[PDB]
């Protein structure tokens, strides 16, 4: 889940 | 079987449905498919939406927070194989926080070649206990299917024929419990005879060729497969790519010219995810492995005398 | 007063709203294992 959020949520 | 549509690259569809129509002509997605974070969509947005051409995804399928989507039966009716070449944390199929999903409905999904299934935190999701995943994956011990409506005794999953006092669906045994298998109230789970192994069978239950995977239009014919066990070559399923073809993306046979055209498209604008493709050990690949450099005249990886440039 | 899992998504959904989320370590590290401020979190919104 945290692995999910890290992969999908990206700033820039 | 020669594919009616295109081979499309991996996609990531977010926020609105506009970009989803980029899939309209794909037969194969050569990459992954992620559909996520659609907060203002409603069931009416999906009433007239279908991608019947999609047969296979080489990597993984991930669905997360797509509001208003109640079933996938109209979206991906013909998706037969998810190869799992690349996976999302060991999963080839991820259904997470799909707040309105009432059923999966992937009634043509016959095989997940590699990886497991994670179906978690779907508060309306039923038609899970009715699926025999042992017919789809070897590794079912790594499935993580929890925190769905299905957890309690409120689903009452009703399979085709029940109202008429019939068992239209095939029943299978999962650890001592014998149960009728289906995807929705109106679609059974296809189950083939044991003799077919992983090859699939026609509608009439006749085994597909050993080079098929999941389904075929005619029995014991490698030009009549819906999807291939090993490699695909101009509407035919083959064990390995013969010369003069190269193995590409672990599922298809391509010629030198194809590999070359990819290489020379990736000239200017290093963006949008491009590589200058090379030949190494009868494979057409993104880049030479470490210790090799690419001989320019023939795309061939050669080892470097001293460190590589 | 950190943000994890469901709370994190709900917060991103509120902050981003109609803009949606951007694409092409991560947020867990910045906002869940550690506390982050609104200016960090909003950097995950699409333009
Ligand atoms: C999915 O496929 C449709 C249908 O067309 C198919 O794909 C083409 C690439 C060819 O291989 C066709 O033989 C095949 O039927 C695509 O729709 C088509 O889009 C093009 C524009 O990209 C349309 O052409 C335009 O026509 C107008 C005049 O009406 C001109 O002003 C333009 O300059 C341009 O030529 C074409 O009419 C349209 N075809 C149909 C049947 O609607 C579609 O783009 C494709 N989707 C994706 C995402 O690739
Ligand atoms: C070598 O292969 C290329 C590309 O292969 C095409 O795509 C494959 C997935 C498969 O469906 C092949 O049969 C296809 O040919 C060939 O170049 C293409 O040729 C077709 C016509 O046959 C044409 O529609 C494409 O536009 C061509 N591509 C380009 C960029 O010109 C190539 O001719 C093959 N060469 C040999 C000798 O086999
Ligand atoms: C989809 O989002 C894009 C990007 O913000 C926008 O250009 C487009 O108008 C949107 N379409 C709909 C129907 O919301
Ligand atoms: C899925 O397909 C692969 C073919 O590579 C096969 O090894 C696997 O056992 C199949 N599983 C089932 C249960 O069909
Ligand atoms: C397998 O593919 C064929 C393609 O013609 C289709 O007609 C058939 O119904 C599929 N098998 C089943 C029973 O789903
Ligand atoms: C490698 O590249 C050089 C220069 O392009 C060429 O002379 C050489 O013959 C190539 N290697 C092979 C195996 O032909």
């Amino acid at each position: 889940e945290n692995f999910l959020h890290n992969s999908i949520f990206v700033p820039r | 079987h020669l594919y009616p549509g295109e081979v499309c690259p991996g996609m990531d569809i977010r926020n609105n449905l506009t970009r989803l129509h980029e899939l309209e002509n794909c037969s194969v997605i050569e990459g992954h498919l992620q559909i996520l974070l659609m907060f203002k969509t409603r069931p009416e947005d999906f009433r007239d939406l279908s991608f019947p051409k999609l047969i296979m995804i080489t990597d993984y399928l991930l669905l997360f927070r797509v509001y208003g989507l109640e079933s996938l039966k109209d979206l991906f009716p013909n998706l037969t194989v998810i190869r799992g070449s690349r996976l999302f944390f060991n999963y080839a199929l991820v259904i997470f926080e799909m707040v309105h999903l009432k059923e999966l409905g992937l009634y043509n999904l016959m095989n997940i070649t590699r990886g497991s299934v994670r179906i978690e935190k779907n508060n309306e999701l039923c038609y899970l206990a009715t699926i025999d995943w042992s017919r789809i994956l070897d590794s079912v011990e790594d499935n993580h299917i929890v925190l769905n409506k299905d957890d309690n005794e409120e689903c009452g999953d009703i399979c085709p024929g029940t109202a008429k006092g019939k068992t239209n669906c095939p029943a299978t045994v999962i650890n001592g419990q014998f149960v009728e298998r289906c995807w929705t109230h109106s679609h059974c789970q296809k189950v083939c005879p044991t003799i077919c192994k992983s090859h699939g069978c026609t509608a009439e239950g006749l085994c597909c060729h050993s080079e098929c995977l999941g389904n075929c239009s005619q029995p014991d014919d490698p030009t009549k497969c819906v999807a291939c066990r090993n490699f695909y070559l101009d509407g035919r399923c083959v064990e390995t790519c013969p010369p003069p073809y190269y193995h590409f993306q672990d599922w298809r046979c391509v010629n030198f010219s194809f590999c070359q055209d990819l290489h020379h498209k990736c000239k200017n604008s290093r963006r949008q995810g491009c590589h200058q493709y090379v030949i190494h050990n009868n494979k057409c690949i993104p880049e030479c492995p470490s210790g090799y450099t690419m001989n320019s005249s023939n795309l061939l990886c050669t080892p470097c005398l001293g460190p590589c440039p | 007063e950190t943000l994890c899992g469901a709370e994190l998504v709900d917060a991103l959904q509120f902050v981003c709203g109609d803009r949606g989320f951007y694409f092409n370590t991560g947020i867990v590290d910045e906002c869940c294992f550690r506390s982050c401020d609104l200016r960090r979190l909003e950097m995950y919104c699409a333009p």
